[PDB]
């Protein structure tokens, strides 16, 4: 139901690499289904960051970007910034239970 | 003192008809034509019968979302189908060669599937798609052995794969064509508008393209799916090649026993029993060269014939000790067919020649088998399919089981009509010719009364009377006759 | 962008009801469905259900099988999501989402589940307190 | 006197044969194979056949110019069909699957004509066009059940429209696509050069596109007319949608009675008469189980054989003392009986138990011969397409096979039942013989020529006694 | 002193078959069914057949390389084929209503090869392409009745050619369209891309476009030609059109005698012998009704039947001075069926009643010829082939001769043994016939004894005994 497992947080200082990992199952982020990503900020509704598990929506910065392989996936922001402080989410579908969309746990990105 | 012919009469109420007289009431008859059925489906040869219940043919072998117990089918016998079944096509369309493919199936008990081409090999396309159409308790889907490959992302690459067939038999593979309703359509779904599919192997090429046009929804959908199949030989290679509105099979069927078989159409269901002959009517147990219950039989079966009944005379025009055949019959004489009755001053009797009645019961007996064993059985599935467009070969197909029918129904018609003559005329014969070998033993020692009797001119006890009606006799003397 | 408008917050008591509910813009007669998220105060996003007005149908979580009803009326073009046997960690915040992923048209049906959330909502935050 | 045992012979010149003897006369006969037919096409039923006269089916159903008065489609109950029809497709072209629609056809004994698609309707295309090939008196025209549709000013807007079955019966639809022999005339005509026809039901999906190309001229031209046909089930819709080339139907036919017909190829017209079984010569009015007429007939018809004479012995040997030396030719009141003579004069009398015996043994045999013959209503015979010669000769050698089996079966059954019947005979008067001879006994002795001479005087009630066999006459039985 | 009345015995163990009795030995019977053949293949009507041996129609048609022995071709009266022959096509492809087209050949018996459109016509396109699949002695080459065509320098135009069918009679045209395998290969052989072939007559209209696809390689290919074929009638023109992968024809084939043939399928050859009917087994040299030699006859031939012996019995059964009829045959009566022995005191021996046994004679031989003659015969060739998406016809037609053989082998057998029933009891009630006539006429002065003879109280001198033999005594 919450199969999609995320690091609780994850830090790095500005102009540093950050990765988030998202980890599912052979029912949701395995049988071929692919992860979406969002940014959320304290207060404001999530948006799409990533999608189709590797592209960028428009007005999204180059230094987001998806990667996907197995059961496995996870996001990787370049070039840290200080405004990169939101939570990040994974997404994918899960074929148990009659079939839900599943998000990850959540992953909070600290900028040092 | 006297002897008598005589024929032996009986209590039988049977009833042969002739080609002179019909209601001949005979002593003994047999009825060569099989009128009784089990009622039940069985298990033809001991082996069930493939069960589709509400399943076609195609929504079987394309995996229909509700033909889900239909896959691992053990080994058949026959397959039983109901007419107008509702678990076909979940998605609207047709399938190409249908008829022949359910032709194909009357030489097959049983399949292997294979998984040919994984669905996770499709790593450049979407194969998660599928519809409410074929939905399982509400949730969209698609057949079971079948991939739909759409865009992934915004990209459909040139989508190929390929099968060499090492599975060390003949192979039924099936894969289709999408026809979208619209151009929007096509391209949400595949992203290139000019598409095809092109499909191949050393004898099969075939490519493509998909309709795009308005058609009246069937299930929901305006768009069609179209199935197509071949038969993939040992050691060939199928190749598939897309750019668009491919459903890719992941299975394959290999053919496993390639025996004698049939399709059956019936509503029913099977029971727990046995033939060697199944009709949809229900199982045949009989030994008999013809039988009237169904035309359309899977087995070995008896002919079938168009009439109700086809009985043999085997007996004596049943007609019920002083009078011989001329007067009648002797409800007395039950030891034989034809005989003797005698009076002296020993004792009354009754008697039955075994000479005469052993050789007519033997002619008899070979007539019957004349009869029975000139039929030519063999397994015949008697059943064929065809389209909508083959009136004029369907109708082919009819006229000429009509044809073969009504001249087999006529011949056994008139084969019993002629035998039955034959048969009671052969018996008044043998009587009569009985009548004059004795009246040449006896020549002048005895006066003829007219009734089929003898009267003596001299003493004749048992003994003389026994050797009578043994061929022996000779008594130059005693001229009471003055 | 695309917009959707959800409506405001609402204190409900524990037993009874919430009802939330987005104006689409047009995504009631385009072919975009609408889906149901929601969001506990500190907590990640849950998914709960979606309805595609075009063809009617609608699908949920199992968390809230029997609980959560979706429907819309296109007429209005607003999509509305009913929950009942409301109980006191109902608390989250609740987003309505348009499904940038799944195209649907009409005289056909097709999904592949791979779809996305490119517009949402603001967040409609339902209270459940004694 | 003696009384002599025989039977009746006649001034007949019937002869039959049989297994043994061929040409043997006989009493009495019956013909079982009919042999003449009335010379004229009738109306079977009592209802008239469809007369095309020179139009083909796809000229009638099509509305080529000059089958106009077939326009109203009367009742029928055959298709009267010329061989090598002169009015067809006036715009050269194919029709496919024609074969199937004659067959179709064969079940159908009357059509509505249904105005599905008025041709009023195409406001944005030119209905009003047509060509010299199908021109009538000189004016270009075209096929009367169809809309030929052009480009309007300087365009072809995409042409759509459609019908839902809702006229309560099964359509046929006919509709066509043109196949220009240029590109010139491909824009001249539509404007649009890379079109398609498209067109489907809930069981059809089809499209297809013309080919432009040089083609040898039929009828003064190199183009050609495509048409197919459909038929749309109840309640079901098709979908006619055009780039160019479409030739849309502007009627379809519903078919009202769905009965079972035929399609006939003559060169004649209807006589007013009336019939139960037709052939292409002309009906057969008749009786018996076989005929030799022609092998092709509508109706409920008597097996066809080929053979010219099935003829039953049904009397006795013709033959013209006794018995053994010639059944009398007088005996006017049965088969088999007696010469009685005696001192109050001679004179002859029927055995009627005899008689009548055989008499129903052998109208048993006669019905047990030709009611064991079934009927039904048959059309006998399809039409092949030129590509289907397998099928065809296979179709052949099928109606072939079934006709040796019958001709066969009809002539071997006549003549071992003629073989019977003449033995029946002679068993049944020899068996006479032997009754009076054994009830006679002493009394009197046989003069070896079929008599019996007795040894006391037996007057005319002495006579009958020995007739029906009760008598006993002791008086003077002693020979000497 | 005494006539006995009896009838012919033998020395003969022919045994023939009854409703009634079976294996009856008879005195006389004939075999009416045909077991023999040859073992050769002859010249049916005297003309021999063609002989393909190793190469297929198409092979042959299309002038597969190796079919070179076959550009002649005679007058033949059957074609004779390999099954599954080697010599078909050479380059990979298929043959569209090919059965139909062997169907055909079926009424033709020999062809006329006429150059309706000669290869240096196409002065525009290369015409002298070829392949290693059709190589001869490793020079690669193609089909020798048709012209590939090919680019010429670097362009392709358009390729067009007709012809007017003024050759007497209705023609067989064949053609075909290559399918490359990839699109390199349709750039460097007809360097347009885009192309269509494009064949119309009065009554055809065809055009299509080659599929450009990867095929499993055949003869080292992985490109396939389809072949098609039209009638061209008389009189009418053929038009060709083409902007690449056409394969044209440089020949037709007027059917010349238009007779009735047919093809057969065996592994022999033709030896040196001549019949009237012929099956792949041998040549049925023959006059009975029935033979049991193989299903599938061209010629006129007996009918088949699935039986091993059909025999009908024309004679007494065989059942070997002062007895006769009752006891037995007479093995010392030589000149009839029927007879007495006259036994008086100038001598006794034999002699048959002419008057009973002429007309018993006639009796059968009538019989027989009522049971042979009564079957219809003609010219048949037997048989149709089925492609593989033909199965359900296949199957009808096989049920259909299937159907026919067991009605008439049936018929056969039953014919036979109700007619030996009936031969048998006409010979016996014949003896019984020929006493009575004797017993009637003879009335009193003959004691009988029982055993067939007759014991006279008036001496009878030998032309008393003539007296009774015929009808004259007294
Ligand atoms: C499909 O697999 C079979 C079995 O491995 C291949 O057949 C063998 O292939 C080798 C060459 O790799 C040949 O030497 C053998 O003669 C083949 N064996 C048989 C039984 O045919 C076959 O070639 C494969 N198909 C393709 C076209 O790759
Ligand atoms: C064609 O017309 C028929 C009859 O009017 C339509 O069939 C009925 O349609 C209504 C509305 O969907 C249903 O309530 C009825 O149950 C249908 N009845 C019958 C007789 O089937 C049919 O839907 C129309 N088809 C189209 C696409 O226009
Ligand atoms: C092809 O040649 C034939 C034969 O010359 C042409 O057919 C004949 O044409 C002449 C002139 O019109 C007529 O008089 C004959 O009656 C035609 N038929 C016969 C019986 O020969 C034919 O017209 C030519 N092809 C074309 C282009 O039509
Ligand atoms: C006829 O007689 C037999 C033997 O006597 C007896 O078994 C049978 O039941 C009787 N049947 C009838 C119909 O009377
Ligand atoms: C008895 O005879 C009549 C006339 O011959 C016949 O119709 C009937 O069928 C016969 N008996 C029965 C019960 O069938
Ligand atoms: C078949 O018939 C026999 C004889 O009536 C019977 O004993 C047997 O139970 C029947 N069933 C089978 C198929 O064994
Ligand atoms: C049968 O025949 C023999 C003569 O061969 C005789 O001895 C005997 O009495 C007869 N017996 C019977 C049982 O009839
Ligand atoms: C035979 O005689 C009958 C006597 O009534 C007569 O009617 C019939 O016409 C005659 N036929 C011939 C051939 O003379
Ligand atoms: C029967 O009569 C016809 C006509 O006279 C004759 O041709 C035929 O030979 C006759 N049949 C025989 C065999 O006597
Ligand atoms: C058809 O046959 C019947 C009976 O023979 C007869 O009454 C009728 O007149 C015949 N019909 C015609 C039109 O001749
Ligand atoms: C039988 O014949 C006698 C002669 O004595 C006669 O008187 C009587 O009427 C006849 N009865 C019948 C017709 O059976
Ligand atoms: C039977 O007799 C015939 C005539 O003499 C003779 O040709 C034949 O060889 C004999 N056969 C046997 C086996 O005795
Ligand atoms: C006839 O005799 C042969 C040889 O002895 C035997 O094989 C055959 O079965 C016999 N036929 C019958 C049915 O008696
Ligand atoms: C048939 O056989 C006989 C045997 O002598 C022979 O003379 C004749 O030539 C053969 N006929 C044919 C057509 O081969
Ligand atoms: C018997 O009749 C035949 C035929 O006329 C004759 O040749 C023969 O001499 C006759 N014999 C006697 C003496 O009756």
């Amino acid at each position: 139901q919450s199969v999609l497992t995320q690091p609780p947080s994850v830090s790095g200082a500005p102009g540093q690499r950050v990765t988030v990992s998202c980890t599912g199952s052979s029912s949701n982020l395995g049988a071929t289904y692919e992860v979406h990503w969002y940014q959320q900020f304290p207060g404001t509704a999530p948006k799409l960051l990533i999608y189709g598990s590797t592209n960028r929506p428009s007005g999204v910065p180059e230094r987001f970007s998806g990667s996907k392989s197995g059961t496995s996936a996870s996001l990787t922001i370049t070039g840290l910034q200080a405004e990169d402080e939101a939570d990040y989410y994974c997404q994918s579908y899960d074929t148990s239970l009659r079939g839900f969309y599943v998000f990850g746990t959540g992953t909070k990105v600290t900028v040092l | 003192d006297q002897i008598c012919i005589g024929y032996h009469a009986n209590n039988s109420t049977e009833k042969v008809d002739t080609i002179l007289e019909r209601n001949v009431t005979v002593t003994h008859a047999k009825d060569i034509l099989e009128k009784t059925h089990n009622g039940k489906l069985c298990k033809l040869n001991g082996i069930p019968p493939l069960e589709l219940g509400d399943c076609s043919i195609a929504g079987w072998l394309l995996g229909n979302p509700e033909c889900d117990r239909l896959l691992s089918v053990p080994e058949w016998s026959y397959i039983m189908e109901k007419e107008n079944p509702r678990d076909g096509l979940c998605y609207p369309g047709s399938f190409n060669d249908y008829e022949e493919l359910k032709h194909l199936l009357s030489s097959v008990k049983h399949f292997e599937k294979v998984k040919i081409l994984p669905k996770d090999r499709w790593t450049q396309h979407t194969t998660t798609g599928g519809s409410r159409a074929c939905a399982v308790s509400g949730n969209p889907s698609f057949f079971r052995n079948m991939v739909w490959l759409t865009k992934k992302g915004s990209n459909y690459p040139v989508a190929k794969g390929s099968y060499n067939n090492t599975s060390g038999e003949q192979m039924l593979i099936i894969w289709g064509v999408h026809h979208p309703n619209d151009e929007t359509e096509q391209r949400t779904l595949y992203q290139n508008v000019g598409t095809y599919v092109s499909v191949g192997t050393s004898t099969l090429n075939k490519r493509s393209t998909p309709d795009i046009a308005t058609r009246p929804k069937v299930n929901g959908q305006g768009g069609r799916m179209e199935f197509s199949w071949t038969l993939l030989d040992m050691w060939d290679t199928i190749n598939f090649e897309s750019t668009g509105n491919l459903i890719a099979p992941e299975y394959g069927f290999k053919i496993s026993k390639r025996g004698s078989s049939g399709i059956m159409k019936t509503e029913g269901t099977l029971e727990n029993c046995e033939t060697k002959c199944q009709t949809p009517l229900g199982a045949i147990n009989t030994t008999l060269p013809f039988h009237n219950v169904h035309p359309l039989t899977i087995g070995e079966c008896p002919k079938y014939v168009k009439s109700e009944k086809l009985v043999l005379a085997t007996g004596l025009r049943n007609v019920p000790a002083i009078a011989g055949f001329i007067e009648g019959g002797w409800q007395g004489m039950v030891d034989g067919w034809y005989g003797y009755h005698h009076s002296n001053d020993q004792g009354s009797g009754y008697a039955a020649d075994k000479e005469s009645t052993q050789k007519a019961f033997d002619g008899i007996t070979n007539k019957v088998n004349s009869v029975i064993e000139k039929m030519n059985t063999q397994f015949e599935a008697v059943g064929k399919e065809f389209s909508n467009l083959e009136r004029r070969l369907e109708n082919l197909n009819k006229k000429m089981e009509d044809g073969f029918l009504d001249v087999w129904t006529y011949n056994a018609e008139l084969l019993v009509l002629m035998e039955n003559e034959r048969t009671l005329d052969f018996h008044d014969s043998n009587v009569k010719n009985l009548y004059d070998k004795v009246r040449m033993q006896l020549r002048d020692n005895v006066k003829e009364l007219g009734n089929g009797c003898f009267e003596f001119y001299h003493k004749c006890d048992d003994e003389c009377m026994n050797s009578v009606k043994n061929g022996t006799y000779d008594y130059p003397k005693y001229e009471e006759e003055s | 962008q695309v917009q959707l408008v959800q409506s405001g917050a609402q204190l409900r008591k524990p037993g009874s009801s919430v009802t939330v509910s987005c104006k689409a813009s047009g995504d009631t007669f385009n072919s975009y469905s609408i889906h149901w998220v929601r969001q506990a105060p500190g907590q990640g996003l849950e998914w709960m259900g979606r309805i595609i007005p075009v063809f009617g149908m609608t699908h949920y979580a199992q968390r809230f099988r029997g609980r959560i009803t979706v429907s819309a009326d296109k007429s209005t073009r607003t999509a509305y999501m009913e929950l009942t046997s409301l109980t006191s960690a109902d608390t989250a915040m609740y987003y309505c989402a348009r499904d940038g992923g799944d195209k649907f048209h009409s005289s056909g049906h097709f999904e592949t589940n791979q779809g996305y959330f490119d517009h949402w909502g603001q967040g409609a935050l339902v209270t459940v307190s004694s």
